[PDB]
């Protein structure tokens, strides 16, 4: 399953948060800070599958955002890596230009996209075409 | 690929621009390893700034690869003969900067000419390069000749070169084949002192560092060194002053009651040392650590300087803590009232470990003298009534210590301590309370229930608490033999049957073979009266302190650990 | 577009320090006091604007504990944007209430009875996003008829399937197992392959918790997998990811097949074998596209197939081909592939049919450990080295772990030392090698070793008898070396104090020299080391009458008798009084042979098991 | 005396990194970035020991200016040297900021190659630097 989904910036701010089970108030901040500490230290010539305590996260580097997905130990790493790649691509041809300012401006669109492809911790839709068609269908009204 | 295209230029100015662009790209993290031969080819120029830039690039990159950088030896040899001395020194330094096994053979001969020339800066750079060489792959046989050249290179009139040569010799003297540095005989010591007078601050520090290894033959040499070192109170704050304090404190081997120079020397140590508490916070912290060690060694120095060590409100936490123990170190019969008022003031602060150490300091002042003992016991009762948990644990540890110091004087407090027992979590507080219960078991009829309560979980607990509980139970049995068989049988079985620690098993057996041999011997041995403790207040073991006197300046003093405990 | 939110972001995003934004939050509080507290509020635009503004304020890092009842009033609306804002706001913030929560339930119940995909989709997204007690008790048995007993759109079907997943995960108690499983497992072959994805996930979870309920899914699952793996290179272009046919769908199908034992029907397992060789052969050919993503997807499906093969553990040829593929991957340029191959081979090493095949890659594993210079990859390498450890290699494997300990940064040192200790203890035939290895561990790391390893070593030395002489010797010649770590001091004190009679024969190791060395180590140690050395001193008093006077002179000084620690004072007083009496009978009677330790727990294994996860 | 020298950013980035010893590698960078800047325990000491390696640090404006060594050097040595280096930087280019560090990488590298070699602070008065240092 997918535990939480994050989009951290270079400083450490959370431009997109999504938790798939109950977490406390200080727990969220501690998790964000420790995930940032784990991610920002690694370099290009390192594995994308870094694990802490009982977890393992799948992180990628896009512009100035760190797409971090936390999953269980038994889940396949490469499938979720390509899933986050597909998610970034769908944001690409959706907004026609990806940037942190756009994500801040249209955070409700980010939430509706994430709910469109992710729900209860699993993968809902994999194709770009159907997601784009459905998302632009509701854009007219 | 465009990096190579923009770097392969025919104009020298654009080549320089590409050089600084490559430097910036390396700084930001870009890789131009494929462009190394191009930069090597572009190195053949005469511009000074480009020379420095290319030398920086050569170091930063060729440090990782010797293979193709082997051919740079000819270029370095050509460069180290250019008449101007600045680029000569830069070239010899960057040439020595490569630490590979194939460079020594090609540098053994050309480096000899550098150490003997009429230039102070070049001689200094050559001495530093010799020190660089001796670090790795330089033992040889001619390397003894190089070190002899460095050693008699001390005979220079320029303070900088002799200072750096002495520093290099001091660093390389770590090798100890029972042959200690071969030098610093009295005439060399006099010359070193003259240079110290004529040197700069940095070499002054180096000379004071190196000078702390000589053993005076007589007092006259020690006396002369003492009056030749005293004028060292400079604006370099902690460095020079602390080095001079170290060397003076080492040179106090003459008889304490001699002609009146020992007393004047001890008088001299106070003003510059107390002056150190007016600098930057970090040097203040270092000076406070060093003063703590000095006071622990020789307490008759900062006798009447207690007022300066009063904790300010703007001080950082580490400075506060070190000023607190220095305060406790210097508290005596005359300063009881103000010290205790200050301690009561700090006791109400919000910082956790600061309040812990403040209440511990209150109790330690109680330990030191008796009127303070009574008043601080009263304050400890008040702080216990404040109900704050960590304050309670610290007060319990302190009360155990005071009970150990003063026998059969503060019995009335044991009931109050036993009243609040459920608020104990740290191993030290539990051990203190258990020992208090065990020793004063005659006065308490409820000790059995408390010890049985602590006996529920005997595992998953610190070994120190287990040992303290076991000895307390044995003491209670030996004081109440008629109805405490089950407790001792259970605790001994737990110690000798399930405890993994051979230490705990050893203690279990050493008591088991005693409680079944002779009750008279058990009474005489376990319950033997323990002598007074006579001002044990947070002291370092004398051998460790004496070994740490030789390392006042270094991180050994700051860390309060021997240099062999961390390489 | 909306000007208010854009102005809000553009202004407050670029401001000064925390006091400025605190004052602006205070001004916003004044504004909400002015407007919300009373007056007449509009319906659509104003409510949308302030609700989204408060949500943005919460997302910025602030806390809001009010202002949602008039926001949940917005749930009953016709326009899509207003409804989406309301649902998102009630999903992000969760409050503890009774009347307002019941109003939420009534509103969502009224909304669910719609006739368009969008409203039901938003309602199901709200249900699945949070989950609550009232939602669990009200949405337990009515979602299945939306799923099963209804021909509706695919989006609501997927949303309902994932909602069933969420509710079964959070409240399995009140979800019935009634007569609705017939069509839900049957729609696994439905078109559009998205309902297939949702149903596959839901059925996989259910079989992970309740396997026997849905045993009939195997045939449809294998048929769908066989169709997907090899149908055409241009069939269903909508669900093709970089020339790879349905990577995620195949991965989920393989995960579903893993939870079940091999099918009883020989035809089903024959089809499974056919598609497995098909997948391996397809992965064998050179890539059809130079893009790295194609390779990543192909390797993902290949790794899932390999994991399924490992789980089945029934086909020898498939296992051999998987091991060959892993051996090929061990030298792949991509770091992720190497890491995943190492992890997969560590998992596979437990298989007995391929144990020798795994062992044949030990040279490559050692080279990977010595070459890549990573942290996670080298931890995987040492884990696999521990995995492939039959006896057969013990010296070389222990030496390699010792070298990797010699080059190990901060905490992998601790993991390596525990693993080396347990491996050497378990696989030693000549225990002199075990003692030498333990002393090597103490010398090499020292600072970061354990607290239990030396417990176990003392226990072994005491228990095994015959090896005690060599242990005492090697400890003695190791003590006088210039390098002597603190743990070595404790181990040496105990062993040498217990067995000095075996080494007292040599004039080079006279008891006076032993005692002088121990006292030289004494003055620079912590409290437990000093306690151990005092126990060793009293044991010497029992064992060495020649040095009785010197020892009694040692523990009688005011430094070791008036000490500041309770334990040292107590030990000194006790031992001094025992030596002062010296009846020659009680002292000899007390310190007996001290029989060997029993095999109580083997605490190293428990500690390393607890360290995991 | 001094081994490596590091100047860090407010967010944890590395601005410059010049190393004089084979002992100091990327492990020092990782350790100081993780266990000092990102450490949640604010109460610390200016000298920190990490696997038998002391990490000194002085904070001016918003930068972490750290000197790392693996031997028992004089503490006052490094502290006074860091103070004088900060004073020299302030003299050359006024206020110390991330941009000021970024736009003078060449100047900082030349200074640190000239002001310090292998760990022996040589001379930082003003009489030597001005004569043969370019802008």
């Amino acid at each position: 399953m997918i535990r939480f989904i994050l989009i951290q910036n270079r400083a450490g701010k959370t431009r997109l948060a999504k938790w798939y089970m109950q977490f406390d108030d200080d727990e969220k901040q501690k998790l964000i800070e420790e995930v940032h500490a784990v991610v920002t230290v690694r370099d290009a010539k390192h594995t994308n599958f870094v694990e802490f305590r009982n977890f393992k996260i799948i992180y990628r580097r896009y512009a100035g955002l760190y797409f971090c997905i936390c999953v269980d130990v038994n889940d396949n790493n490469l499938a979720y890596l390509e899933a986050i790649h597909n998610f970034v691509e769908v944001l690409n041809e959706y907004f026609h230009n990806v940037c942190e300012l756009d994500l801040v401006f249209n955070f409700y669109k980010v939430y509706t996209v994430v709910d469109e492809m992710f729900l209860a911790g699993e993968i809902r839709e994999t194709s770009q075409t159907k997601v784009l068609k459905q998302l632009l269908m509701l854009q007219s009204l | 690929f465009e990096l190579k295209a923009e770097l392969n230029n025919e104009k020298k100015e654009k080549r320089k621009e590409a050089v600084k662009k490559v430097i910036a790209a390396m700084t930001v993290g870009k890789d131009v390893s494929s462009l190394f031969p191009d930069v090597v080819n572009c190195m053949q120029t005469d511009n000074l700034e480009l020379k420095k830039l290319v030398y920086l690039y050569l170091m930063n990159y060729a440090k990782s690869q010797p293979d193709m950088a082997i051919m740079a030896v000819n270029s370095f040899v050509k460069d180290c003969e250019d008449p101007n001395p600045l680029i000569r020194a830069l070239a010899v330094r960057t040439m020595g900067c490569i630490r590979v096994d194939k460079i020594t053979e090609y540098l053994c001969e050309p480096l000899r000419k550098c150490l003997k020339d009429e230039d102070p800066y070049v001689r200094k750079t050559a001495a530093v390069c010799v020190a660089k060489l001796h670090d790795i792959n330089a033992q040889m046989v001619e390397d003894q000749g190089f070190l002899d050249s460095l050693r008699d290179l001390i005979a220079d009139s320029n303070p900088m070169v002799v200072a750096n040569a002495v520093a290099a010799l001091s660093e390389i003297s770590e090798s100890h084949p029972n042959s200690n540095l071969l030098d610093l005989n009295p005439q060399n010591i006099n010359k070193l002192l003259t240079a110290l007078n004529e040197c700069t601050e940095w070499g002054q520090i180096f000379i004071l560092d190196c000078l702390s290894n000589y053993n005076p033959k007589d007092d006259r040499e020690a006396q002369s060194i003492c009056e030749r070192v005293t004028p060292r109170l400079s604006h370099a704050n902690s460095a020079v002053v602390l080095s001079a304090v170290k060397v003076l404190m080492k040179f106090l081997e003459l008889l304490p009651k001699d002609s009146d120079y020992y007393n004047m020397l001890l008088k001299k140590l106070a003003p510059p040392l107390v002056t150190l508490l007016s600098g930057e916070p970090e040097v203040q912290y270092v000076a406070l650590r060093n003063i703590n060690l000095i006071v622990q060694k020789r307490p008759e120095i900062l006798k009447q300087e207690i007022k300066v060590f009063f904790v300010k409100y703007n001080d950082p936490i580490y400075v506060k803590l070190e000023k607190l123990d220095i305060m406790i170190r210097l508290a005596s019969q005359a300063n009881i009232a103000q010290v205790l008022a200050e301690l009561k003031e700090y006791a109400t602060e919000v910082d956790v470990d600061f309040v812990r150490k403040a209440v511990r300091a209150i109790g330690r002042c109680a330990i030191k003298v008796e009127q303070s003992a009574e008043r601080c016991v009263s304050t400890l009762l008040d702080l216990i009534q404040t109900k704050v948990n960590y304050v309670v644990q610290e007060a319990i540890v302190v009360i155990r210590d005071i009970f150990r110091k003063y026998p059969n004087k503060y019995e009335s407090i044991i009931a109050t301590l036993c009243e609040n027992l459920d608020s104990l979590d740290e191993p030290d507080a539990r051990a203190a309370m258990i020992w208090i219960v065990g020793e004063y078991a005659e006065r308490i009829d409820n000790a059995d229930e408390l010890l049985e309560s602590f006996l529920e979980g005997f595992h998953d607990e610190s070994t120190q608490v287990q040992l303290t509980l076991l000895t307390a139970i044995v003491k209670l049995f030996l004081k109440k033999p008629s109805e405490t068989q089950e407790l001792v049988q259970q605790v001994l079985s737990l110690a000798t049957q399930d405890s993994d620690n051979p230490d705990l098993r050893d203690r279990g057996y050493i008591y088991w073979r005693l409680l079944s041999t002779d009750p008279v011997t058990a009474k005489e041995v376990v319950l033997s009266e323990k002598p007074l403790i006579s001002e044990e207040t947070d002291l370092i073991e004398p051998t460790l302190l004496d070994e740490l006197i030789c390392h006042i300046g270094s991180l050994a003093s700051v860390y309060h650990k021997p240099p062999n405990a961390f390489v | 577009g909306m000007r208010g939110l854009a102005v809000f972001i553009s202004d407050i995003r670029n401001c000064k320090s925390k006091e400025a934004e605190i004052k602006r939050i205070n001004k916003e509080l004044a504004n909400i006091r002015s407007k919300f507290k009373g007056d007449k509020a509009l319906d659509g635009y104003s409510k949308k604007k302030y609700v989204c503004k408060l949500l943005f304020i919460f997302l910025l890092g602030h806390d809001i504990d009010f202002g949602h009842m008039e926001a949940v009033n917005l749930l009953s609306s016709n326009r899509y944007t207003e409804k989406q804002i309301g649902y998102l706001f009630i999903s992000v913030l969760v409050n503890s209430n009774s009347e307002l929560i019941r109003l939420i339930n009534n509103a969502i119940k009224n909304d669910l009875a719609s006739r368009n995909p969008t409203f039901m989709g938003l309602a199901l997204h709200c249900i699945a996003n949070v989950g609550s007690r009232e939602m669990a008790e009200a949405f337990a048995g009515e979602i299945p008829k939306i799923l099963v007993a209804g021909d509706t759109m695919d989006s609501v079907k997927q949303s309902a399937a994932l909602c069933l997943l969420r509710l079964y995960r959070t409240s399995p108690d009140l979800v019935p197992m009634g007569d609705w499983t017939s069509r839900v497992v049957h729609l696994l072959n439905d078109q559009h392959l998205g309902v297939v994805t949702a149903a596959t996930s839901l059925i996989t979870t259910l079989a992970q918790k309740n396997p026997e309920e849905f045993k009939t899914s195997v045939s449809l699952a294998v048929s769908r997998l066989s169709r997907i793996v090899t149908s055409a290179s241009t069939d269903l272009q909508d669900y093709t990811y970089y020339f790879v046919p349905a990577p995620w769908l195949s991965v989920k199908l393989l995960r579903l097949l893993q939870c079940y034992p091999p099918p009883e029907d020989p035809a089903v397992r024959g089809r499974l074998t056919e598609c497995l060789e098909t997948i391996l052969n397809k992965a064998q050919e050179p890539p059809k596209s130079k893009k790295v993503q194609h390779s990543n997807a192909k390797n993902a499906v290949l790794f899932e197939a390999i994991s399924l093969i490992i789980h089945h553990d029934s086909e020898p040829n498939l296992l051999v081909r998987a091991c060959n593929q892993l051996g090929q991957f061990l030298q792949h340029r991509e770091t992720n592939l190497r890491y995943l191959a190492l992890e997969s081979m560590c998992t596979l090493a437990s298989s007995e049919f391929s144990h020798e095949a795994v062992k044949t890659h030990i040279e490559t594993v050692i080279n990977a450990l010595k070459t890549e210079r990573d942290v996670s990859v080298r931890q995987r390498a040492v884990d696999l080295l521990y995995a492939m450890c039959d006896r057969s290699n013990a010296q070389q494997i222990v030496a390699e772990m010792l070298s990797y300990l010699e080059t190990a940064d901060y905490s992998i040192r601790e993991e390596i030392v525990l693993k080396v200790a347990i491996l050497a203890e378990k696989y030693a035939v000549d225990y002199t090698w075990y003692v030498d290895t333990i002393l090597n561990l103490i010398r090499i790391a020292g600072d970061y070793v354990s607290e239990e390893v030396w417990y176990r070593v003392i226990q072994i030395v005491i228990n095994r008898d015959d090896v005690q002489g060599y242990a005492a010797k090697t400890v003695f010649e190791a003590l006088q070396a210039p390098a002597c770590h603190e743990n070595l001091v404790k181990v040496g004190g105990y062993i040498l104090g217990e067995f000095g009679n075996l080494i007292a024969g040599d004039p080079r190791s006279s008891p006076l020299i032993q005692f002088n060395l121990l006292h030289s180590k004494f003055h620079l140690c912590s409290v437990p080391t000093r306690a151990l050395l005092l126990s060793t001193y009293i044991k010497f008093v029992n064992l060495f009458p020649e040095v009785k006077a010197t020892i009694q002179d040692v523990l009688r000084s005011d430094s070791q008798l008036k000490n500041a620690d309770v334990e040292l004072q107590q030990r000194a007083v006790e031992y001094l009084r025992l030596s002062t009496v010296a009846s020659t009978d009680i002292l000899a009677t007390v310190l007996e042979e001290m029989p060997p330790f029993p095999e109580r727990e083997s605490s190293i294994l428990a500690k390393l098991k607890k360290k995991k996860g | 005396m001094i081994g490596g020298l590091f100047i860090y950013n407010h967010k944890g980035e590395v601005l410059i990194s010049r190393v004089y010893r084979d002992d100091i590698g990327r492990n020092a960078v990782d350790a100081f970035r993780v266990n000092v800047i990102h450490a949640r325990q604010q109460v610390r000491s200016p000298v920190t020991n990490i696997a038998r390696t002391s990490f000194f640090h002085v904070k001016r404006s918003n930068i972490w200016l750290a000197a790392v060594t693996k031997q028992n050097v004089n503490a006052a040595m490094v502290f006074e040297f860091l103070y004088k280096m900060c004073d020299v930087m302030a003299a050359y280019f006024g206020k110390i900021s991330e941009e000021n560090i970024k736009n003078n990488f060449v100047l900082i590298y030349e200074l640190l190659d000239e002001i310090l070699d292998f760990g022996y602070p040589q001379n930082s008065e003003t009489g030597a630097l001005k004569t043969f240092i370019t802008q």
